[PDB]
């Protein structure tokens, strides 16, 4: 999987992921999920090297859900998303690295704040209003530069999302077939059905 | 390392570190499980010899391990952190491997391996803990409720004690449960649960913790005040 | 062959009790009282040193109250070589947390690891316990101001006020006496060292014969502040509260 | 995985009626510099056995040290050490096939073509060989390196199958061997004049022969050639 | 090779070819290239034969295991699962397999890909192999969930055909099997060299081919 | 104290006896073998009322033409069975065959010694495995904690084992019936068992070479409990 | 650099029939263009009326061999003396190719005899452990010329009935080991003319419910 | 008494108490018989049951096609010992090409036994074994003793009443030696031993055990109808 945008609007974090799975010269999936529930109020969407990218998510998703079961809690989305890079920056130097680029999108209970984390397979971790991974961020980051507001609604984010798949569609060579999209807020995670 | 046999035959082919661990939990506090017809409750008491005890952080006796299924315990607390945290990781584990939620029953046969091993491996000592393991198995609306103890067996049961005190409750759950028609809804379940503690915990005050367990992750525990209320109709009704 | 020289320190006694760890708490039972005493507005922590001498250089020394972070303090009862081990252990868990999740550690994390190696050492290893007793006074965002106790089976459990050391049990019982739970720090300082100056063996209460400590939200605006009080200072406190 | 350094060039060897032959030249080539010219590459092992090694000098002493090794070990706790449980050719082989394979399969072989020549308890002629892979064959006549190529040729014109061993006679076959050393000398860069010769035969035991050289070659032809084609001085 | 396997209203299909090449040399006209776990589990195979082979046994004696620990059969999903986390050990070793891992069980009728990367993928049709491409073209124009048992086995026959005809490295016979609630169920070995005729009468395709 | 593996004067070792000792407290299990399959039957003996019986697993399942029961420390056989189960099945995968009865009970048979100062201390559980085979049959094994293992005709183990081997002594012939056998069972398993035996405290299974290893369900024993009573009365 | 592998040549020929099934393969061991021997026997007695050749790489396919009729051995003092089936040695020993499958033995490997109904059987594998059961199968250097003619002359393809024209095909009836063993030898006599590495000798060994007999014949040594 | 309790201790007398309760396992176990002349070796063990439900425990274990053994007293230790055994015979085939030699099998259990006599922790072997076979030097018969000691000999046996069978070929040894060419007739000398080691029992089809090894025969164990000829 190739393609993975998020944006952190007013009161929610809105995550679109690619739908297409390519095996040699042929799409085998055009309706793939990539993302990962990691705890009530924390997405996690993923690309990059084949297999890699769910055994990694997986891995980090019993991690979190064990924590949770553990302690009673739901772990700060800040303090899910150093877990995860502290992971990958393990993981760079071992014999055989995990190849996995992450966007991290949760909701603070404790802040009230919406948080978006863009972390790439190095274990390079940010905190950004709206990431990108791959080459998707040459095609979207301007329409994302010129649009933006950081008190933006949720069906305004929605609105320069469609934005930015329609260029994405328009300028890249690459078939993804469409996009999902989920919204992470004070309620949860829920999926955008009709995009 | 330590290789030492702790755990051998006596001549009368008994274990002796096996009988001693349930000896230590004969001391532990008394916990109950009954299991009513959509419902498991698990009863726990909490000896009132410690007092200025703060009973927002102090370690709760009934433990979940995974969000559809709990486990309560007597005998060393040290003991049960060992077996909990285990129990935990396996059910991550299996989820991770199976892509399915344990199920109570092997949850409890997990649980109960651990115990046997630690009863025929070098250099250890039997865990002095038996735990009631109580869910509900993912998309069923059967009640499940099993124990285990320090040897490693277990058992299913329609409701059982451990603990001290456990064979005067025990006496009490065995002419009170009908399996016939076991306790219709949550009331009736809590209601059986808490008089079964009553035979055994002296004061109904912050003595007696409960927790409701119901189908489909539905996992509650009661308050102090709820409580109270059940302890107050149970003794208006025995004067008479 | 070595079998024969064995104490066996894991075993269970036909009672079902841990015979090493009830000696540990025996010896426990000896050592200097430490009290915990926790407030809506901060945590106080006092101890007795044990029979000290005039040429103790007491002002560079430390043997009943160590800090495990800027959050979380501990006092000590038992065997110190031994303490020092584990609070050693302690600081490493709790910058190994900060390290991973880029937080505090939580106080009951904290706790619960080191309840669980004293644990380890009552079912494996074949090894003796460790002779000592902590009261852990911390805060953290969930549970705001803690106290807890753990002891060498490594079993842990939370307070509100608590002592551990020698003369617990006239100690707890003067303790649930006075304790309120709208209680305030200032108070908590006076109980601590009114509870101390009756069940010490001494003679007298003296400023060179304690360690005290305070955890408060004293700080300046909302952040957390330990004060572990110098030799001085805790002679103003004994003439402040009247004892001396 | 190395690189050969010293080496020891074509071991040949045939059997006839009543035994076996095998032949080794005494040369250590360094390259193309011939180095050492005193090595003995033939090396008995009892009275029974014979071990042609070519290849790598270095790992035939190795090799050298374990057949001695071998002998050792065998006469240990044996009072049948000189007599029914003498060490047979086919144990020794099988032992050193056993270790060149071993050997190749931890991609650290002994750079060697060895030939194992003796005769059996019960008077059966025994040659097989064995190489750095672990490769292993049997024939009337076997030869390693250059051997294989101008050597065999010449051998398998007197004992060309099975049937021509009863026919062939020792005379006939020391002959035929002593003829293709003279034919490698001639035409093998790697090769000197001086050779080991060993005989096992079933009624006269083992015979071994040190300090031989070619002998009656053929050089005056060589005064008649002029220049490479057109010169006539 | 060329396999594939679709799930539909009455189960799941299950057709391959028997092809096994050797660069360019047919060194195999009849490899089975399906493997029976269980009677309501198949496993398709592509790439090396002996991985494919050695590995889905491997899951048959996993998958036998936890029948006899729970008295109970596995699912489809926790079985391709099982075969992923294999091929994730020996990640990166150059493991060649692709499979799908078809049957029923109480979710109904389950199909999941796995291959050699450690991809796992649910869905409702799939095929791998060489000649995918071409079956996937007969497939997907003429696929439905409201198919009869008679014409999807036709269908899954028809797209291997299609793929072994075009596909140098597909042919030899076709396998067909169809899964069940009561199990799988085996619907012979069809010679392609006689099937191409057949159909190319009967459906009057293939008409740029003389015969 | 003294070695885990120490020899006594008599030439036994201590705790291989012990372990004995800890199986002749076991609930009992008799397993008969015929020439139309082998019956295994067990006695639950639950500890109270309460305790759901059919929870109570003393009769399991290693391959689908092997079948075991268990009596003793019933927690040390889990070990045992896993074990059995995982011989049972990598036999099959590198021979794509069944095991031989014989073969899988000496496979676990050669676990029992491996204990010393492996595993701390002895098995203190005895098994009866069942099965058939195309080469040897219908056979009925009793598997040991000394690694010892003797074929038997019928065999009982546990607290009625020396009473109920004395009436099998007499009972089995070489032509018994399945039938008769599943009553002869019961006949003992009723004589020696404390609690009055029906279909909840006691248990049935066998293995034929058509259908494999099967546990009786409640209601299939409660009538041949039904056909016993009458056949006693009968006479 | 050291290889660890080589091409010692050689070819094999497995064919099963009724009640009887055949092994057979040429005595020459080859590497390039010399010649090693002109009978090493490629084709063993493995026991328990079971015949193996593993083809490709001598050092390899001795040395599996030689773990087969090892592992027939245990299989024997571990299971009460049993009679090792051509379907559980098979199996077996695609376990023991795998066991290297990183490191893989360098040969082509058929077995054959009887299995537990009586009739022929051989099975064939490849270097990694990939095992099917066959009716007629070559193996090694001239497979390829052999097989396409076992292909028409044993099971009788693109072979129609006269006057029919394509519409019946020629009915597979069976073969008699007399009928087979004209085959075989035609088989490596046509490959011997065509290969180099294909000569010397052909050694066959023919399985039957009474044993494993041996035939020897005579090929062209050029 | 005091120095019983582990292998690791002497007795001030010089004694290993834990070898010699070993040793008395033995004498516990059933009889069994060896004995050979100059062309064959031959076992014969007497099989024991636990009741008439119950088979015949096997006392011969087959260790290569030359070679094997009998057993008396501890069965698991007999199938470790004889395990080690199949593997050094095996051994010996696969890297020397080469029939281990019976002496040099005995040289091998020795050893092997010695290592539990003299480490702290482990047990010594509970078990006596009579090894059999036919190797380049002729036919052998040895006797294993777990405390290490292995013997050659003609003829003996070991186990309960052993004595009996051990004066009867002590008196036959001019004999029994001399039966060379003739399988059957050292079978019955052998048959003959054993029964004078029988008391109240006598040898029943399922009761005998026998097994023989030889010139032109392969190590093969006779059980059931096939002894019924002996009886
Ligand atoms: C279609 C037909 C092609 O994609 C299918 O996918 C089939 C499905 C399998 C189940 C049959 N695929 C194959 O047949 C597969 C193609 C392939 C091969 C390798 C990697 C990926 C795909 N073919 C094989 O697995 C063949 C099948 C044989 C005939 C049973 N095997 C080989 O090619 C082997 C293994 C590779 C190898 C191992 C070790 C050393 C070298 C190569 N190769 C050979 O046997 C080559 N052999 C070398 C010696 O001289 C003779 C040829
Ligand atoms: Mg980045």
């Amino acid at each position: 999987m190739d393609i993975i945008l998020g944006i952190r609007v007013q009161d929610s974090v809105i995550l679109a992921s690619s739908k297409a799975v390519t095996r040699g010269i042929s799409v085998l999936k055009d309706s793939d999920d990539k993302t990962r529930q990691l705890s009530p109020h924390t997405l996690m969407s993923f690309a990059g090297e084949a297999g890699d990218t769910v055994q990694f998510a997986e891995y980090i998703q019993a991690n979190i859900q064990l924590y949770s079961i553990r302690e009673d809690y739901e772990l700060s989305p800040q303090a899910v998303s150093s877990f995860v890079r502290q992971e990958l920056a393990k993981s760079i130097r071992s014999r055989r690295p995990y190849q996995v680029n992450v966007l991290i999108g949760g909701y603070d209970k404790k802040k009230n704040k919406p948080e978006l984390y863009q972390i790439d397979y190095l274990g390079t971790k940010v905190e950004l209003p709206y990431g990108a991974h791959g080459y998707s961020g040459f095609y979207t980051f301007s329409l994302l530069d010129h649009h933006y507001r950081p008190d933006m609604t949720t069906e305004e984010g929605l609105d320069l999302l469609k934005l930015c798949v329609q260029e994405l569609e328009k300028r890249m060579p690459m078939d993804f077939k469409g996009v999902i999209v989920k919204i992470v807020d004070k309620d949860g995670i829920r999926q955008v059905d009709d995009f | 390392g330590y290789d030492r046999a702790l755990s051998i035959f006596s001549p009368d082919g008994h274990i002796f570190q096996v009988e001693y661990a349930l000896e230590a939990v004969k001391r532990g506090t008394c916990a109950v499980g009954v299991k009513g017809k959509n419902c498991v409750v698990l009863g726990c008491e909490r000896r009132s010899t410690l007092k200025l005890q703060d009973t927002r952080i102090t370690p709760s006796k009934v433990s979940k391990i995974d969000s559809h299924v709990v486990l309560s315990f007597s005998g060393l607390n040290a003991d049960s952190r060992i077996l909990i945290e285990k129990a935990r990781v396996e059910a991550q584990s299996h989820r991770l491997t199976l892509e399915d939620p344990v199920t109570v029953e092997y949850l409890t046969r997990y649980v109960a391996g651990v115990q046997q091993r630690y009863t025929q491996s070098g250099g250890v000592r039997p865990f002095g803990v038996s735990t009631l393991i109580a869910g509900f198995d993912p998309r069923d609306d059967e009640p499940k409720l099993y124990q285990t103890e320090p040897s490693g067996i277990y058992s299913s049961w329609s409701a059982q004690t451990i603990g001290r005190n456990s064979k005067t409750v025990r006496e009490f759950l065995e002419k009170n449960y009908d399996r016939k028609e076991p306790p219709a809804t949550v009331e009736e379940c809590v209601k059986l649960t808490v008089r079964s503690l009553l035979e055994v915990v002296q004061t109904g005050a912050k003595n007696i913790e409960i927790t409701v367990v119901k189908p489909d992750s539905d996992i509650v525990a009661l308050s102090s005040e709820e409580i109270n209320q059940y302890v107050t109709q149970i003794e208006q009704e025995k004067q008479e | 062959g070595s079998r024969r020289y064995d104490s066996r320190t894991t075993i269970f006694s036909p009672e079902g009790r841990l015979y090493q760890v009830e000696y540990a708490l025996e010896s426990i039972s000896h050592a200097g009282t430490a009290i915990g005493i926790m407030a809506s507005d901060g945590i106080v922590l006092a101890a007795e040193r044990k029979v000290t001498s005039t040429l103790l250089e007491q002002d560079t020394s430390t043997e009943k109250l160590y800090k495990l972070n800027d959050k979380i303090a501990v006092a000590v009862a038992g065997l110190t070589a031994d303490a020092e081990i584990l609070i050693n252990t302690a600081r490493i868990h709790a910058q190994n947390y900060l390290k991973t999740y880029n937080e505090d550690i939580p106080v009951e994390i904290l706790v619960r690891r080191l309840s669980d190696i004293k644990q380890g050492y009552t079912q494996h290893g074949g090894l003796r316990p460790f002779g000592v007793s902590f009261i852990y006074a911390g805060y953290d965002d969930r549970y705001g101001y803690q106290l807890y106790t753990s002891n060498p089976s490594g079993n842990y459990t939370g307070w509100k006020a608590i002592s551990v050391g020698a003369n617990t049990s006239a100690a707890q019982t003067l303790l649930q006496m006075d304790y309120k739970d709208d209680m305030k720090v200032d108070d908590a300082i006076e109980l601590a060292l009114k509870t101390l100056s009756k069940t010490t063996d001494s003679s007298a209460l003296t400023y060179d014969r304690l360690e005290f400590a305070t955890i408060r939200k004293g700080a300046n605006d909302g952040e957390v502040y330990q004060k572990i009080f110098k030799p001085q200072e805790i002679k103003d406190i004994l003439v402040k509260t009247g004892i001396t | 995985t190395q690189q050969p350094i010293v080496t020891g060039t074509s071991v040949i060897s045939m059997k006839y009626d009543n035994g076996v032959i095998i032949a080794a030249d005494n040369l250590g080539s360094y390259g193309s510099l011939l180095r050492f010219n005193g090595v003995e590459r033939l090396i008995p092992v009892g009275d029974n056995t014979v071990v042609g090694i070519s290849g790598d000098i270095s790992d035939m002493q190795h090799i050298e040290r374990l057949l001695k090794d071998l002998v050792t070990e065998n006469a240990y706790d044996n009072p049948l050490a000189d007599a029914e449980e003498a060490l047979e050719p086919s144990y020794i082989f099988e032992y050193l096939a056993t270790v060149m394979y071993q050997r190749r399969s931890k991609m650290n072989p002994l750079w060697n073509a060895i030939i194992v020549a003796g005769v059996q308890s019960n008077g059966d002629q025994f040659l097989r060989y064995v190489n750095l892979l672990g490769v292993t064959y049997s024939s009337p006549t076997l030869a390693t390196g250059f051997g294989a190529h101008m050597a065999n040729p010449l051998l398998r014109k007197v004992v060309d199958r099975e049937s021509d061993i009863p026919k062939t006679t020792v005379q006939v076959a020391e002959e035929a061997i002593v003829n293709a050393m003279r034919v490698l000398y001639y035409r093998d860069a790697r090769s000197s004049r001086n050779f080991s010769l060993a005989i096992i035969d079933k009624n006269t035991g083992l015979t071994f022969k040190k300090n031989l050289q070619v002998e009656n070659m053929k050089w005056d032809f060589a005064k008649d050639i002029k220049g490479y084609g057109t010169q006539k001085i | 090779t060329t396999t594939l396997a679709f799930k539909f209203q009455h189960g799941v299909i299950v057709a391959v070819d028997s092809r096994a090449t050797a660069g360019s040399y047919i060194s195999s006209l009849r490899m089975n290239k399906v493997i029976e776990i269980n009677p309501y589990l198949l496993g398709t195979m592509s790439g090396c034969a002996a991985d494919c082979q050695y590995w889905e046994r491997l899951l048959a004696k996993e998958c036998r295991l936890y029948y006899l620990r729970n008295g109970e059969r596995i699912s489809v999903s926790a079985a391709s699962k099982l075969l992923s986390n294999m091929m994730l050990q020996y990640r990166g070793m150059g493991l060649s397999m692709g499979s799908m891992i078809c049957g029923w069980d109480k979710k109904g009728p389950g199909l999941y890909y796995v291959d050699d990367n450690g991809t796992r993928l649910s869905g409702q049709m799939f095929s791998t192999g060489s000649g995918n491409t071409y079956a996937y073209g007969v497939l997907d124009s003429n696929y439905k969930w409201d198919l009869s048992v008679e014409d999807a086995l036709y269908l899954g026959k028809r797209s291997i055909l299609a793929a072994a005809h075009r596909d140098a490295y597909s042919g030899g016979s076709v396998n067909l099997y169809h899964v069940t609630e009561d199990g799988w169920i085996y619907h012979g070995n069809h010679d392609v060299g006689e099937l191409f005729w057949k159909v190319k009468e009967e459906e009057g395709s293939f008409n740029n081919v003389i015969g | 104290d003294r070695g885990v593996s120490t020899f006594s004067p008599e030439g036994r070792l201590f705790q291989v006896e012990y372990s004995l000792e800890a199986i002749k407290l076991g609930s009992t299990a008799i397993g008969i073998a015929t020439k139309e399959g082998v019956v295994l039957g067990v006695e639950k003996r639950a500890t109270s009322p309460l305790l759901e019986s059919d929870s109570i697993e003393k009769i399991v399942e290693i391959d689908r033409h092997i079948g075991c029961a268990m009596s003793g420390l019933t927690a040390d056989a889990r070990s045992m069975i896993e074990h059995a189960r995982t011989a049972a099945v990598t036999h099959n995968l590198y021979y794509d065959e069944d095991i031989n009865v014989e073969s899988l009970t000496q496979s676990v048979c050669d676990l029992a010694l491996r204990f010393g100062e492996l595993m701390s201390r002895p098995f203190g559980v005895a098994l009866l495995i069942a099965g058939h085979d195309a080469d040897d049959g219908y056979q009925l094994f009793h598997a040991e904690p000394s690694g010892t293992f003797y074929r038997y005709n019928a065999k009982a183990i546990g607290s009625g084992s020396e009473g109920a081997q004395a009436e099998l002594l007499n009972e089995w012939h070489s032509s018994l019936t399945l039938k008769e056998a599943e009553l002869l069972v019961l006949k003992i398993l009723k004589q020696v068992m404390e609690e009055k035996l029906d279909e909840n405290n006691a248990q049935l299974s066998c293995i034929t070479k058509q259908d494999g290893f099967k546990i009786y369900d409640n209601e299939k024993t409660a009538e041949l409990i039904k056909e016993l009573k009458e056949k006693e009365a009968a006479e | 650099q050291f290889n660890p592998y080589g091409d010692n040549g050689g070819t094999i020929l497995g064919i099963a029939g009724e009640d009887f099934a055949v092994l057979a393969g040429d005595t020459r061991n080859i590497t390039d263009y010399s010649i090693n021997s002109r009978y090493e026997p490629k084709v063993f007695d493995c026991g328990d009326n079971i015949v193996m050749s593993a083809n490709g790489f001598a050092a390899d396919g001795d040395a599996l061999v030689k773990r087969f009729k090892n592992s027939v051995k245990w299989y024997h003092f571990d299971h009460n003396d049993k009679k090792l089936s051509i379907n559980s040695a098979a199996r077996n020993i695609q376990h023991l190719l795998y066991s290297r499958r990183f490191f893989p033995y360098y040969v082509y490997n058929i077995i054959a005899g009887l299995d537990e109904d009586g009739k022929g059987a051989v099975y064939s594998f490849d270097p990694v452990g990939s095992y099917q059961r066959e009716q007629c199968r070559a193996g090694g250097a001239a497979a390829s010329l052999i097989m396409p003619f076992l292909d028409n002359q044993v099971n009788f393809k693109n072979q129609y009935e006269p006057g029919t024209n394509g519409k019946v095909k020629k009915p597979l009836k069976y073969l008699s080991v007399e009928e087979v063993i004209k085959l075989v030898r035609d088989s490596f006599t046509s490959a011997t003319e065509r290969h180099i590495q294909v000569g010397d000798g052909l050694e066959i060994l023919i399985v039957t419910k009474d044993g494993v007999r041996k035939e020897f014949y005579e090929l062209k040594r050029d | 008494n005091n120095y019983d309790g582990d292998t690791v201790t002497f007795s001030p007398t010089g004694r290993l108490f834990q070898v010699e309760y070993a040793l008395e396992a033995i004498k516990q176990g059933s009889v069994t018989v060896g004995l050979r002349s100059n062309t064959h070796a031959v076992l014969v063990a007497l099989k024991r049951n636990a009741d008439e439900l119950s088979s015949y425990q096997k006392k011969i274990i087959k260790c290569d096609e030359h070679m094997g053994l009998s057993l008396a007293g501890l069965a698991p230790d007999a199938r470790v010992l004889s395990n080690y055994l199949r593997q050094q015979c095996n051994y010996s085939s696969l890297v020397f090409n080469r029939k281990l030699a019976v002496e040099r099998a005995g040289h091998l259990l020795c050893d092997k036994a010695q290592k539990n006599t003299q480490s702290y922790g482990g047990r010594p072997y509970g078990v006596g074994l009579l090894i059999i076979g036919y190797d380049k030097s002729g036919a052998h018969l040895l006797e294993f003793q777990p405390s290490g000691n292995v013997t050659e000999l003609y003829g003996t046996a070991i186990g309960a009443r052993s004595q009996g069978a051990k004066t009867y070929l002590e008196r036959t040894l001019d004999t029994f030696i001399k039966i060379d060419g003739n399988p059957d007739e050292l079978i019955k000398a052998g048959v003959e031993a054993i029964s004078q080691s029988l008391r109240d029992e006598s040898l029943t089809v399922d009761n005998l055990s026998i097994a023989i090894v030889g010139k032109d025969t392969p190590f093969t164990i006779y059980d059931g109808e096939a002894v019924a000829k002996y009886i």
